[PDB]
């Protein structure tokens, strides 16, 4: 069912490729979900692109707290806190000796 | 509302 560290899973490498992977550690890593002033949203957000407060330091915001955000072109816009996401997430490695860290079952078991 | 991928 659920996954432990030391297993052999399959998921894919930076090639566009699906190989066997053995985790080598299992971390839990949140990410924030907001709602960008121009109607669109995001939930693949880290804690340091919120930069109107630390949240890094201090936690997520109130919901539906007014935010401002560092977008993927490090440009700094208008969001309203949705909420904040606690993913497990699994690194891999595999035997060219590559790691990634990722999602679901992104690890096929 | 939709995923965001702009700029």
């Amino acid at each position: 069912q659920s996954i432990t560290a030391g297993q052999k899973v399959i998921s894919k490498h930076k090639n566009g490729r699906f190989y066997q992977c053995e985790v080598v550690r299992l971390t839990t890593e949140t990410f924030y979900e907001v709602n960008f002033d121009d109607g669109s949203f995001s939930d693949n957000l880290y804690p340091e692109d919120i930069v109107s407060q630390d949240c890094l330091q201090f936690g997520p915001p109130a919901e539906g707290e007014v935010v401002q955000v560092r977008w993927t072109d490090g440009q700094v816009y208008g969001a309203k806190f949705v909420a904040s996401h606690p993913i497990q997430m699994y690194q891999v490695e595999f035997e060219d000796g590559s790691q990634l860290v990722v999602k679901r079952d992104d690890v096929y078991t | 509302r939709h995923r965001k991928v702009l700029r």
